[PDB]
RNA sequence: UUGAAAAAAU
RNA sequence: GAUCGCUAUAAGAUGCACGAGAGCGAAAGCAUUUUCAACUGUGUCCAUUAAUCAAGAACGAAAGUUAGGGGAUCGAAGACGAUCAGAUACCGUCGUAGUCCUAACUAUAAACGAUGUCAACCAAGGAUUGGAUGAAA
RNA sequence: GGAGUAUGGUCACAAGGCUGAAACUUAAAGGAAU
């Protein structure tokens, strides 16, 4: 029956948590049950950073990076290959 | 011809602004410039200034960058921001402040010496209106 | 010769709005009220599925450079942005393609910045409880 | 515990550590 | 992006 | 004269990042900054006043009902366009009730820890929230 | 299974809630693991 001891969430001593929106589907998912991923990406990819630095109007400009936190529902997480169906013993692993 | 009616003006003078030639020059324009360009120094690059023919604002890059996952964010109002910092000998991962402690903390920001209340490192003024 | 309304070298601001359905290459002056040239990805292709492709985005980014050079603008401040109101804050495939194509045309690139609108506290999102099945 | 110790005659140090009501004969920590 | 169905007892 | 860009308005609604197997609450539930409960402390007081409870009584998500205000977004009903053998569905667009506040109802949920309340004993270990207590400045 | 159904009572403006069977039918219905 019980596939998980925490029932898949991360909520222990509360009764309710606010919903959030899956980043790919817009499905209402609880905050603690959401699959949370943090992405830091350069605005300019490695294939173009040469051209940008080449004809640049500044002297020592340091290119910035984005910072967005993504939350997925379970169905979108698995399908998007963010997370996989692990082994029965590997489920307990939490690293 | 679409541009034959255009005239150019001037405002470190940081740049030029186009305007339609007068007919039967209007210029409360708002210009957003970087503090690095104004002071010709890259140490001021994380700021944006507004001028009206006004206000300032932290750049969007910097504001996202200085938000850390396991600390406490403190804001007030002139908008100020802050974050409780770690310590050299600190071992536990999360350094949160109490609610009672937080209310005490509510060109250079040295605001920090609140160092007698908690450990703070990332103190900025993110906006002026 | 010198086109009326043109000047010497000058600084513009290039707002690139790349969703997954289209891409806008819009350049204005430093103020942001007068626009030099605005070319989307749709005005460069026939099929509606190519309104956002890198080729359409890059091709539209070449005429913008040509017009800017004629009108005296030589350097642009890039301001990248995607449809990030409440929907995906990820700029589409043509976001980088247009940006590189601007710098590939000997056009000096000033400060770059992501101005995708991040909501502080937003309204409801389209789709319902169960998302888009 | 698993390592069993004497209960009737607690050590001098051990009764200093334990809670005031959990000593063999509860005594206060005041004067 | 589309893919519905497979009689009863052995 | 759309999409797009800068600048200003007025409501409505929301309360990101911080935000966590963290906190509080009898449960439902509670996130912008500026009366009550509980834990620790105690050579303070009372002295069995306690536990569980048919009947009975408060609170009780969401939806729903009635009457006002509000009415931005989304959207049971509904209208179109697709896909299909058909589509009255998933997909796209528009949109009434509803989603918000006030007053009165309703009293149900996969109301879940599917684990009644109270008490005694009970292997090893790391970590955490709030006090008390030594050292460490 | 019939069934939270029929009837009786009661609560609500209403949807409904609470209390709540029987006739009849059938050799399984179900739980965890290989």
């Amino acid at each position: 029956t019980s596939k998980r001891r925490n029932n898949g969430r991360s909520k222990k001593g509360r009764g309710h948590t606010q919903n959030v929106r899956c980043s790919h589907c817009g499905r209402c998912v609880p905050k603690d049950k959401a699959i949370k991923r943090y992405q830091i990406k350069n605005i300019v990819e490695a294939a173009a950073v040469r051209d940008i630095s080449d004809n640049s109007a500044l002297t020592k400009y340091k290119l910035p990076k984005t910072y967005m936190k993504l939350e997925y529902c379970v169905s979108c997480g698995i399908h998007g290959r963010v997370v996989r169906v692990r082994s029965r013993t590997d489920r307990r692993n939490r690293l | 011809e679409p541009f034959s009616k255009k005239e150019w003006y001037n405002v470190r003078t940081v740049g030029q602004i186009v305007v339609n030639k007068t007919a039967g020059a209007q210029l409360g324009r708002v210009v957003e410039v970087n503090l690095a360009d104004l002071m010709e120094n890259e140490k001021f690059g994380a700021y944006n200034y507004k001028f009206k023919c006004h206000g300032l604002k932290l750049t969007t890059d910097k504001l996202r960058s200085i938000v850390k996952k396991w600390c406490t964010l403190i804001e007030t109002s002139i908008f100020c921001i802050g974050f409780t910092s770690r310590k050299s000998n600190q071992i536990k991962k999360t350094s949160y402040a109490k609610s009672a402690q937080i209310k005490k903390i509510r060109r250079n920001p040295k605001i920090v010496a609140c160092s007698k209340v908690f450990s703070m490192d990332n103190v900025y003024i993110r906006k002026v209106k | 010769e010198v086109i009326p309304g043109s000047t010497k070298d000058a600084f513009g601001v290039a707002h690139i709005y790349a969703t997954f359905n289209d891409t806008f290459v819009h350049v204005t002056d430093i103020s942001g009220k007068e626009t030099i040239i605005r070319i989307t990805g749709g005005m460069r292709v026939k099929a509606d599925r190519d309104e956002s492709s890198p080729y359409a985005a890059m091709t539209a980014a070449q005429d913008v450079a040509k017009r800017c050079k004629d009108l005296g603008v030589t350097s642009l401040h890039i301001k990248m942005r995607g449809e990030g109101g409440v929907y995906s804050k990820t700029p589409g495939p043509g976001a980088q393609a247009a940006l590189r194509a601007l710098a590939r045309a000997n056009m000096k690139i000033g400060r770059i910045e992501d101005v995708t609108p991040i909501p502080t506290d937003c309204t409801k999102r389209k789709g319902g409880r169960r998302g888009r099945r | 515990p698993l390592i069993e110790v004497d209960l009737l005659n607690p050590t001098a140090a051990s009764e200093a550590k334990a809670h005031k009501m959990k000593r063999l004969v509860p005594t206060p920590n005041s004067y």
